[PDB]
């Protein structure tokens, strides 16, 4: 979805 | 004497108006807030009261053009010069 | 305001020739709408209410609630030792 | 009854050993009864930011207003309550998120409905320009997470049959139904988030709006103040920059200064 | 201290009708309703009447069945008492009180002060 | 895997990000902000209330028991 | 009432795999997850799935070797695990509900309301 991910699924 | 205190209460008046007819968000909405109950009443009625926001709101303006450009649909969206052009084809051809 | 009165008098049907050439001879639909529209407009003026800066009444409200809070908390946690207090007489 | 005006009251005030007591035990009870303002309990809860009374309801089955409850809680930006919402059946088990406001305005469901007859917001408001006309960075991240994007509004000049015939029907929801769609893809809340270029996109759309402030002259004070906030985007993304590679990022796009 | 007597009550059969009356005596009852309490359970409301006639009913059982009403002038509370039903069958009191608060529209026992000594009503099916 | 502009874009991105919400929590606090502190008392005094009331029930209890 | 049923337990020697299979009957199942209890303990979370596929595992110690999927539209939930362990010995479970909330991304027993009767799985070293 979102272009940058800044954070797999904790 | 209290003319200062009069005032702002009209003031507040003329833009409630202009607050229920900002609120509104289709044809009929607007329909029914400029016609009342297409003479469109309240709109006079503005006018004659001089709630300007209400006559000038783009809600109000939105419904004057279409009334305004009843069968010119193709001469909305016409530049200036070509509007200003059709005046003297207009004024050429008036007799 | 102004463009707009040029413009309510020529939506009138009299007016359609220029001068020089005149001279040759339960509730309606409508309270519905009312009724949605102002319910907008109480919600939408409560919404901007709730957008005007926070006055120093408004948090002595706040803090009158911590200050009402305190009392009854402190006053229950009194109530646990008086109920312990007297359970050891029993005991 | 005395038992809805107990139950609106303990939601509304964040009453949770009442409320969750009444939805246990209650069986003549109607979750969803409305206050003087029609607004229900899940109405009620999420306006005052009550999570634990928001999740409580929400467990009750046939409960009302989940769709407006969603928007109300996104327009105040109540982060918690919204993943609360987002995680009712009819967002999770649906794609609500994902379809488009023309797309929302077929299926005629009144999911996002406040009352008998209307929405709170404009019906072409879907979850994700609400969050984008907020500005709000987390709910927009947790949209655009579930796949929600924003419709771009078509050319004015669009002869396809959408705008054809949305344009023939009322003239004015669509008119300001664009407005609301470039009010979020204007938005920096949306902007960072979508494109992998925010500085790219946002130069576009300025560009795009500026255009269309020419072309709509009734709400050209609407469509220049939305090219503003595309220009001070990208003048905030290039105050940021702190050394010569980022400047040089910012302006060479990826010396050409493009 | 206002003086509340109950009459009216007695064995109906299902899906009868009754009538409940409360002879009042002393003038601060501006709030008055009716509350059941059936065996082995506590006491709960059942309506709730202002002076100005505002009322408010107990739950959505008794909605439309159950009305209450009040002479006010002549001093008597009525529960009008229709479809009942066996589970109806309770210990019914009417209560006064001069005040009561935001807590009015509750109908809760622990509001009303002066109570009548009830009447017993036996619904039987 | 991604390229240096991407990564360069990704830095600008969440700096602007942190830099917009610290920007809005430098905005003026509004009366609906404070009505949501003052629900929070408000749901909290509730939850104590009956967890104090908790304490006197188990209590109260207890005393049968003995 | 969902009916959840768990099949597939058994026992396996240690570094081995095992599939737990969950056929669930009803159509508010929104939510599932696999809980494991080991004896002289209290339950606890495996991994939880919505129906769009978003999971979530409960610890890191299950992550990388334990997965959950569901047929969804066939109605079954699955639990591949793989390098067993003599620790991950116990009692597994799988629950469902309807709505969970902002408390679904933890996986506590505590928040689903239909649970299944649960296979026995012992991992011997
Ligand atoms: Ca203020
Ligand atoms: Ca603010
Ligand atoms: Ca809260
Ligand atoms: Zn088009």
């Amino acid at each position: 979805g979102p272009a940058f991910m800044f954070n797999t699924s904790l | 004497e209290f003319k200062n205190d009069y005032r702002k209460l009209s003031m507040q008046c003329k833009d409630f108006v202009v607050g229920v007819l900002d609120l509104c968000r289709d044809s009929e909405e607007v329909e029914a807030i400029l016609n009342g109950d297409a003479s469109l009443s309240r709109v006079k009625l503005a006018i004659k009261y001089e709630v300007k926001k209400f006559v000038a709101h783009p809600n109000c303006q939105q419904q004057l053009l279409t009334i305004w450009y009843e069968n010119l649909s193709g001469l909305r969206e016409q530049t200036i010069a070509i509007k200003c052009l059709v005046v003297l084809v207009v004024a050429l051809g008036l007799p | 305001f102004a463009r707009s009165k040029l413009w309510l008098s020529y939506f009138d049907d009299g007016k359609t020739l220029p001068p020089p050439f005149s001279l040759v001879p339960q509730p309606t639909r409508y309270q519905q709408i009312m009724k949605r529209l102002i319910k907008r407009y109480v919600l939408k003026a409560q919404v901007d209410k709730e957008n005007d800066e926070v006055n120093e009444g408004e948090l002595k409200e706040i803090k009158q609630d911590i200050s009402s809070l305190r009392y009854e908390l402190l006053e229950d946690k009194s109530q646990a030792t008086e109920e312990l207090a007297i359970l050891i007489h029993k005991l | 009854t005395a038992e809805e005006e107990r139950f609106l009251d303990a939601a509304e005030y964040g009453n949770i050993p009442v409320v969750r007591k009444m939805l246990e035990e209650s069986k003549t009870l109607n979750v969803n009864c409305v206050d003087y303002m029609g607004q229900n309990a899940l109405q009620l809860a999420v306006g005052n930011e009550h999570l634990e009374v928001t999740e409580l309801l929400l467990k009750k089955e046939n409960l009302a207003r989940i769709g407006d409850a969603l928007l109300l809680a996104i327009s105040k930006g109540y982060v918690r309550i919204v993943e609360a919402i987002l995680n009712h059946p009819g967002f999770a088990a649906s794609k609500r998120l994902t379809l488009s406001p023309c797309e929302q305005e077929l299926q005629d469901d009144d999911f996002y409905a406040y009352d008998e007859d209307g929405t709170r917001f404009s019906p072409d408001i879907t979850p994700i320009i609400l969050a984008a006309h907020c500005q709000k960075y987390e709910v927009v991240h947790m949209l655009l997470m579930k796949g929600a994007r924003i419709e771009r509004p078509h050319d004015y000049f669009c002869k396809c049959g959408d705008c054809m015939e949305k344009q023939r029907h009322d003239s004015f929801s669509h008119s300001r139904s664009r407005i609301n769609a470039y009010k979020g893809l204007a938005s920096p809340a949306y902007l960072s988030l979508s494109s992998e270029d925010p500085v790219l996109t946002a130069l576009e759309l300025s560009n795009e709006l500026a255009k269309l402030a020419n072309i709509e002259k009734e709400f050209k004070n609407d469509y220049r103040k939305l090219s503003m906030q595309c220009k001070d985007f990208v003048v905030g993304v290039l105050d940021l920059c702190r050394d010569s590679e980022e400047v040089e990022a910012i302006l060479n796009g990826d010396a050409s200064l493009s | 201290q206002v003086q509340l007597q109950e009459s009216g009550g007695g064995s109906v059969q299902s899906g009868g009708s009754l009538r409940l009356s409360c002879a009042a005596s002393g003038d601060k009852n501006y709030y008055m309703g009716w509350f059941r309490q059936a065996p082995g359970k506590e006491r709960e409301g059942v309506a709730a009447i202002k002076s100005d006639g505002e009322t408010r009913y107990a739950d959505s059982s008794v909605t439309g069945r159950f009305t209450i009403s009040q002479d006010n002038a002549k001093k008597t509370l009525y529960l009008q008492m229709t479809s009942l039903k066996p589970e109806d069958t309770a210990m019914y009191y009417c209560a006064a009180d001069r005040y009561i608060g935001t807590r009015w529209k509750y109908v809760r026992p622990e509001d009303y002060s002066y109570w009548g000594q009830g009447t017993q009503v036996t619904v039987s099916s």
